[PDB]
């Protein structure tokens, strides 16, 4: 961790300065997250049908309510009513997508594996996502959490060195890639950068990345999104025209991607969480316990998202079901207390994420704003040009 | 003339093989699809 041994005063002033509640101390090296699976009571792993049907039915009810309203008042309503129904539908679908993510890791209904596979496929299709590819990318993420140059399926930060290289190649700060980075990680559109993730799935639609023994399974995975976008996105358009498309599909889609992106970005990024390269001090347990941030929401939001913010517990006990994630956290907070980091979703946090922590420099091993960093490295460009005198 | 083929060993093998292959089509390229289904977590 970045803030090593130091009294509670500087910890807490950093905490309320950045919007976190409890910052974290320092974890010993040489460990593994799967260790602390022994700190969990065995009753947490039990299956019950009540929570299952509740988790699959609450977000469905929210979605149905939003749609019934929106169709009852199709296009006679002003823009704010449309925005509110879109937000409701997007959140309901984020809940159903958390259920599908559970079925992808094989921990929702293990007794009926065919049924849980079919359910995950069905719930993932409307977001145009593939279930087998999702499983693969998530496993690869769990194996490489916070590893520099390797965690490509997470919010890999834009480092100073690659930026300097691109600026030396561009011959100035006016190129195309320059302005692209400029607007993507300086404006609120960052809270939607998850859409980039969506495009990096479909690994070129290239069966040459996978193991041959799995071709038929991967192909099938790609055919459920396509079939949707080939049989249902026509109907919608044909039955509502452009407007009946932008209000019935595109706005809930953008809301869902907001949820996905903000959840992940807040989860694994903070000024006191370093990104060590491989061989240079990367530790697995240290990165999965100390390098994680838990977001706290109002309980209505939580029960709508199926506890989608609680990510730390299911990284130490990958078989821990979804409805036991809150309780389990309370257990770990007792024993791993001094090391965890926590935050509450507020405006200050997102403003800091957008305006302050933009570039990651490894020498200082911290995040710094894009503009001051680029003008500093450009002044050093001028000074090496002066050093290039002869 | 004919070279007394029936007491030979290369000709007996080639004879039997050619007849068996000429009987009926023996290529099964579509049965190999099972080799692309060995990993499926369903
Ligand atoms: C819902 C809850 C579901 C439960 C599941 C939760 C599991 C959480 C895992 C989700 C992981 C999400 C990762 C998000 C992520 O990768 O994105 C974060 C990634 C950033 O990530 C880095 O991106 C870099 C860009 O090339 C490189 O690809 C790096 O490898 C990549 O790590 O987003 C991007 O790719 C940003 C660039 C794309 C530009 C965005 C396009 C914006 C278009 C505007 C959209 C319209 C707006 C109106
Ligand atoms: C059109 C709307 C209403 C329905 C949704 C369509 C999607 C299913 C399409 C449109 C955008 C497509 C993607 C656009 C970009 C690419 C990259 C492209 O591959 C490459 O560019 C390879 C690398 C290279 O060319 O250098 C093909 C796959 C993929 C992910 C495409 C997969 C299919 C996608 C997601």
């Amino acid at each position: 961790t970045s803030l090593d041994g130091l009294p509670e005063t500087q910890k807490y002033v950093y905490a309320d300065e950045w919007g976190f509640s409890r910052v974290g101390a320092d974890f010993p090296p040489g460990s593994h997250p799967s260790l602390f699976s022994q700190l969990l009571p065995q009753a947490l792993f039990a299956f019950d049908a009540r929570a299952a049907v509740a988790a699959v039915a609450v977000p469905l009810a929210a979605m149905a309510a939003g749609y019934g309203w929106l169709w009852y008042m199709h296009s006679i309503a002003p823009v704010w009513q449309q925005a509110l129904c879109a937000a409701l539908i997007g959140t309901g679908y984020a809940g159903l997508f958390k259920v599908a993510h559970e079925c992808a890791m094989m921990r929702f209904i293990p007794q009926m594996p065919g049924l849980q596979a079919a359910l995950g496929t069905l719930l993932m299709a409307p977001a145009l996502y593939s279930l087998p590819s999702w499983r693969l990318h998530h496993l690869h993420h769990l194996l490489h959490t916070n590893m520099l140059w390797q965690d490509v399926w997470g919010w890999h930060p834009l480092t100073k060195v690659e930026l300097a290289d691109e600026m030396v190649r561009s011959g100035g700060s006016g190129g195309a890639a320059m302005a692209a980075a400029r607007l993507v990680l300086t404006t609120p559109i960052k809270l939607f950068a998850s859409v980039g993730h969506w495009l990096r799935s479909w690994d070129g639609l290239d069966l040459r990345h996978f193991h041959p023994a799995s071709y038929v399974e991967v192909l099938s995975g790609w055919a459920a999104p396509l079939a949707f976008a080939g049989l249902v996105l026509p109907a919608v358009v044909s039955a509502g025209g452009l407007s009946g498309f932008v209000s019935c599909y595109l706005a809930p889609w953008l809301v869902f991607h907001f949820w996905l992106s903000v959840l992940s970005l807040t989860a694994h990024t903070a000024p006191h969480i370093p990104w060590r390269a491989e061989g240079d001090g990367w530790d697995a347990g240290r990165a999965a316990v100390a390098g994680t941030v838990t977001l706290r929401l109002p309980r209505p939001l939580e029960v709508l998202l199926n506890n989608a913010n609680y990510m730390l517990p299911q990284a130490v006990a990958p078989g821990l079901p979804m409805w036991s994630a809150p309780a389990a956290y309370a257990v770990l907070a007792a024993r791993l207390g001094p090391y965890l980091t926590e935050a509450s979703m507020s405006l200050k946090l997102l403003t800091n994420h957008v305006t302050r922590w933009q570039i990651y420099d490894e020498e200082a091993h911290t995040y710094r704003p894009m503009e001051e960093v680029v003008d500093e490295i450009e002044a050093d460009l001028q000074q090496l040009a002066a050093a290039a005198q002869q | 003339c004919l070279p007394n083929i029936h007491t030979s060993n290369i000709l007996n093998f080639t004879k039997n093989y050619e007849i068996f292959k000429s009987a009926k089509d023996t290529s099964n390229f579509g049965k190999k699809i099972i080799l692309n289904e060995m990993q499926n977590l369903t």
